[PDB]
């Protein structure tokens, strides 16, 4: 059991009986919960008759219970029965967050009916919601669900009306009314197509009558289909292993496609029994194998949590978060707790706690930006909701930043004491039996540190630096917290270096980090291999910006900060490449840049010794369904790793106008020298005219298949969108110098190199002997 | 004057182990010439020894290759049209075949019963007999006889189960040993046609190529390619390093390895049979070995270049102690002087 299909239980099939409640509106209507069978959306009957669907995929956290949000409104607390007889009214109280990003999320209140019919249900709804092959699914599946979405909206008649369709693909109208006609289903009457003669099969020849697909046709033209209308189980069974597997893998770990094999790919996809009766695929066919569940960009392994956790604790990339607690400008900007909560729901495995002083009437500590206009959340309802949501993505070790200015050991012993009244057994009071806190000692592994939550405050104003240069000395109560992580100030590499504590650790600001990576960079990433290295951006950045994090990648920082409020070009990346390793927020590091005895240049324009360099290629064929309106749409594809690697400057022409159904020829997009690919990332992102975003991916340099495949776009925030994707072609390949092609040649098959040139030797014999 | 005469030795330990040099050393060759097991030696010998621990990480692995040698071996009844000779092991033949390979853990009731009564079939036995005409590893034979001491609860393997296990290697890794006078890096790659294109990446700065050879290539085919002679393909590949601009005042070491399968299949199948010219006694454990090892060395374009061979054996680890001994001695002297 490794990563299963999200399968929908009995219960949220039929859908139990609950009470839908608004504060801002004061609605209290009841409703029946309902979930489809695949898992794509959850709807219910509206109070207008209406249909009112939630995408699944669009779910941050579904909070059950204590955890649950309870009404706020005196009159709405009475009518749900707060000042009743139970105190059963909280284990029926279901709260449902969505959104697309984490600053923007409306919130879904509901009341069940039944006694713990509301627990069962939350817990369910999550595993969907989250689930990995649900999100990374093919693109026949994401068709299906916008094939869902229409079969839900029905009007008050119980049917599905013309205009959802045409709003729908709003990229045309004309040729969508012949479209249907041609199907047969007559709309023509009351402008509404019942569900019976709308089944998934009408929905399919509706697309391939409706969407033109010129591009497949050329495809089937190359892999010997002059004889254009099929394909053999031959041509097929080659084009698949010359074209679609990835030359980098073995031979004997991952076989070629078998002819019986082959078959089994007929028969699920071919829908006509006359090709399928004759071993062939039809046009028809090979249209869904292009889109189907194996044929995909990317491996499983690569999205699963298949990556060593058993190596040091600073060997690793880690997802970091810099002033969480601000969801807005980081000066005259509200802070909030409920964006600790959706930090640690992300992947994000540090968050930053910027404690303070009390008032003197009470005495609680809170938390804030340094004198700056921003509002002020407490401190205990931030841990709280930190030990709620902190092992829900992700059971792998967190790390809470104290960025400790609290003054007095009345409230700080307070806080010492509010950690392990709240956290409990997952906080590390005390360092493990087998890795004790002495010189020379390894950090620990993230297995090793599985569920527990680590503190990072000192133990025994600044114009850049923020609030962070005047921190306030720490005290013995919660000294004793901290351990494997100690902020120390950073003196020069080899103090800190030859000293051999690797559970020490220094801070580094954007610009102070910047300087010493281009000053000092061997002597960077060999720190980095021991000790670790957290980096935060600067306080020149007063509206929530974002720098490159993979500059600091490259030299092996593993806490390379950022603002979770803001999602810019930086902010994109850190999103979509913790999405693997099973969105543990731990990604583990390349050979080199975590081994003692070897020693490389973040800076070189060569190839290095050992490590396997590639070259990839990318061509951008065509797309699908990329707006709601018809308007030009232009293509990007930028790498991202070493700097000598790094090329963020291709981009294809503005599309026809087609929004469509849009066909780019254009030449490759070459990446021939890729020094170091187990670091690099690759990335495919669609714009509008005049820059209006529509669908970026993320994708690995290491793991990426070559040949022809679809690519899913998803927004911003990684989540995927339903229609739009794109028809890209790859060639990554082990990278052999231009000198040396006819030296790597014989390698690969020294039977004819030998032969060959040892027959002209012998031949050319009787000329000189 | 104790702690401070102390540190004055300490500082000299640390003199030496710094100020001494490491040789970059290539262990190439064809598919499954034993080249992994090699470097598993080296680490015994020479390396952090295996801990318990570290023997117990193997245990899954193998389970792995009694399965994925058994699952080969049913298919081959089918391929080869041999008959089941019991037909109450036609059940358990269903239910090996649909048994995932990669998801396997345990080893049970279920299969442990199984496995055993296939291996005692013998249509089965027939079966491992024709090995060489599909593709089944070499420790198959090792494994399936001691079927009952991997079916116990509490088996832990022993270092000589750990040489033998098959897991293929991949890529480039680079394993050093420390030999107290001088530290050996020792590059590890793959063997098959598509991690060649690979080794490319680590020829620069070379001081030796231990090239490997498996004598019991020579009536086998070619996993890649099952049109082809496997020592033909050792022959050539060694043709082709050697010819190499890079490797020019790089010392080349032969090691002939498998050397006791070679001893099993000469007295049965000729090696008169596969490589024609082949003057000397049939069923030959000698001259067998000799005609082989002449075959790779009179393959010299460079006239000058002393090519060193020993004939190995992957698995003994007190093989490799006496033909490393010579080795070591061999690299060390043609290096510094
Ligand atoms: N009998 C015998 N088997 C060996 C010897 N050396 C290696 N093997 C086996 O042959 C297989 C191939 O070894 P391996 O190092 O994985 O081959 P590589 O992939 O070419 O490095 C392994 O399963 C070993 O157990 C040997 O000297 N004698
Ligand atoms: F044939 Al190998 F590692 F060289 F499996
Ligand atoms: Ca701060
Ligand atoms: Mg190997």
């Amino acid at each position: 059991l490794q990563l299963e299909p999200p399968t929908v239980v009995e219960t949220l099939r039929r859908g139990s009986k609950f009470i839908k409640w608004d504060e801002e509106t004061s609605s209290r209507n009841l409703v029946t919960l309902r979930v489809d069978p695949n898992g794509f959306f959850l709807y219910w009957t509206g109070p207008n008759m209406e249909v009112d669907t939630l995408d699944i995929s669009s779910i941050r956290d579904t909070r059950t219970g204590r955890y649950a949000r309870l009404p706020k409104d005196p009159k709405i607390r009475e009518v749900l029965g707060f000042g009743g007889p139970d105190a059963r009214l909280e284990e029926k109280l279901m709260t449902v967050v969505s959104g697309p990003d984490p600053v923007n999320t409306v919130f879904l209140n509901f009341m069940a009916v039944q006694d713990d019919t509301a627990k069962v249900w939350s817990e369910e709804l999550f595993k969907l919601a989250m689930n990995i092959l649900a999100q990374n699914a093919s693109r026949n599946t994401f068709l299906r669900k916008a094939y869902t979405k229409l079969k839900l909206q029905v009007n008050q008649d119980g049917r599905i009306p013309v205009k959802n369709i045409l709003k729908m693909f709003s990229a045309d109208k004309k040729r969508v009314e012949t479209a249907l006609e041609s199907c047969g289903l007559k709309f023509n009457r009351s402008e509404s197509i019942r569900p019976d003669e709308f089944s998934l099969e009408i929905f399919e020849r509706f697309l391939n009558k409706l969407c033109l697909r010129p591009d497949i046709d050329k495809i089937l033209l190359e892999i010997g289909a002059k004889g254009k209308p099929y394909l053999t189980l031959e041509q097929l069974m080659d084009f698949i292993n010359q074209k679609q597997r990835d030359p980098r893998l073995n031979e004997v770990l991952y076989p070629p496609l078998r002819p019986s094999q082959a078959r089994l790919l007929i028969e699920k996809y071919e829908p006509n029994q006359q090709f399928l009766e004759r071993d062939q695929m039809s046009m028809e066919g090979f249209s869904r194998y292009l889109g189907g569940e194996e044929n995909g960009i990317l491996p499983l392994e690569a999205l699963d949590l298949s990556t060593d956790m058993t190596q040091p604790l600073s060997a690793y990339f880690i997802n970091s978060s810099h002033n969480t607690y601000l969801t807005a400008g980081q000066l005259a900007g509200t802070s909030s707790v409920e964006m600790y909560r959706q930090a640690l729901l992300w992947g994000c495995r540090c968050v930053e706690l910027d404690v303070w002083k009390g008032r003197p009437p009470e005495e609680e500590p809170f938390i804030t930006h340094g004198f700056t206009m921003t509002t002020e959340v407490p401190l205990r309802d931030v841990l709280e909701a930190i030990a709620e949501t902190a092992f829900k993505t992700s059971p792998y070790p967190v790390i809470l930043s104290f960025e400790n200015h609290v003054d007095s050991a009345k409230q700080q012993a307070k806080m010492a004491e509010y950690c392990r009244s709240i956290f409990g057994d997952a906080l590390l009071i005390e360092p493990l039996d087998k890795y004790p806190l002495a010189p020379g000692v390894p950090l620990p592994s993230p297995q090793d540190l599985m569920g527990r939550i680590l503190v990072k405050n000192k133990k025994r104003p600044t114009t850049d630096e923020g609030t962070a240069s005047s921190e306030v000395n720490a005290t013995e109560e919660m000294s004793t917290l901290v351990n494997y992580i100690e902020p120390v100030k950073f003196k020069s590499f080899e103090a800190a270096r030859k000293r051999n504590k690797c559970f020490e650790m220094s801070s580094f600001v954007e610009t102070k980090a910047m300087e010493q990576l281009t000053k000092s960079p061997m002597e960077f990433v060999e720190y980095n291999k021991q000790q670790l290295s957290r980096i935060y951006p600067k306080g020149t950045r007063v509206d929530s910006s974002n720098y490159m994090p993979q500059l600091f990648w490259n030299v092996g920082c593993q806490l390379v900060a950022l603002n979770f409020q803001t999602l810019d070009v930086a902010m994109q990346l850190n999103a979509g490449v913790f999405e693997y390793n099973g969105r543990s927020g731990y990604l583990l590091k390349p050979e080199f840049m975590r081994r003692p005895d070897k020693s490389f240049d973040p800076f070189t324009e060569v190839i290095v010794d050992g490590i396997v360099a590639n070259a990839l290629r990318v061509k951008v064929i065509s797309g699908q369904f990329l707006s709601d309106r018809k308007v030009g749409i232009y293509v990007e594809v930028d790498m991202f790793g070493l700097p000598v690697d790094t090329r963020r400057k291709y981009r294809t022409r503005t599309s026809q106008g087609n929004s469509f159904n849009p066909v780019w020829d254009e030449e490759p997009f070459d990446f021939p020298k890729v020094v170091l690919p187990t670091l690099a990332s690759l990335r495919i992102a669609a714009f509008e005219e005049g820059g209006k975003f529509v669908g970026h991916r993320i994708l690995p340099v290491s793991a990426i298949r070559s040949g022809y495949h679809y690519v899913c776009l998803r927004n911003e925030a990684n989540q995927p969108l339903c229609l739009p994707a794109l028809l890209i072609y790859t060639e990554a390949s082990d990278y052999i110098p231009d000198d040396h092609q006819d030296y790597a040649e014989a390698l690969i098959n020294p039977i004819k190199h030998v032969s060959l040139m040892d027959q002209r030797a012998r031949q050319l014999a009787a000329l000189i002997g | 004057a104790r702690r401070i005469n102390d540190e004055i030795e300490r500082q000299l330990r640390r003199d030496k182990r710094d100020a001494r040099r490491e040789l970059k050393l290539l262990l190439l060759g064809t598919g499954e010439s034993g080249k992994s097991t090699f470097i598993k030696q080296m680490r015994i010998i020479h390396g952090s020894g295996y801990s318990d621990e570290d023997k117990r990480g193997f245990t899954k692995l193998v389970y792995q290759n009694i399965f994925t040698a058994m699952q080969a071996m049913i298919r081959a009844m089918d391929t080869l049209k041999i008959p089941y000779k019991y037909e109450h092991n036609k059940a358990h033949a269903q239910l090996v075949r649909e048994v995932d390979v990669e998801k396997v853990s345990a080893f049970e009731n279920p299969y442990v019963d199984a496995i055993k009564s296939l291996w005692n079939d013998p249509g089965i036995q027939e079966c491992y007999d024709r090995r060489r005409e599909y593709q089944l590893s070499d420790s198959t034979k090792y494994y399936l006889n001691d079927l009952d001491r991997v079916a116990d609860p509490s088996y832990l393997p022993t270092q000589q189960d750990v040489l033998r296990v098959r897991v293929p290697t991949t890529g480039i890794i680079e394993y050093p040993f420390d030999l107290q006078s001088v530290i050996f890096r020792m590059v590890d790659v793959g063997g098959q046609r598509s991690e060649r294109r690979k080794w490319i990446h680590c020829f620069e700065n070379v001081t030796s190529i231990m090239f490997l050879v498996a004598l019991s290539e020579y009536d086998q085919v070619l996993v890649e390619s099952d049109n082809e002679n496997r020592m033909e393909e050792s022959k050539a590949l060694f043709r082709t390093i050697i010819t190499y601009p890079w490797f020019q005042n790089s010392s080349v070491i032969l090691f002939l390895n498998k050397k006791d399968l070679l001893e099993e299949k000469i007295m049965y199948s000729h090696l008169v049979d596969y490589f024609p010219e082949y003057d000397g006694p049939q069923r030959d454990a000698q001259a067998a070995r000799e005609f082989i090892l002449k075959m790779f060395v009179d393959l010299n374009p460079d006239s000058d270049k002393i090519i060193y061979s020993h004939f190995t054996c992957a698995t003994d680890t007190e093989n490799i102690r006496f033909v490393f001994a010579a080795v070591k001695d061999t690299i060390l002297q043609l290096n510094l002087k």
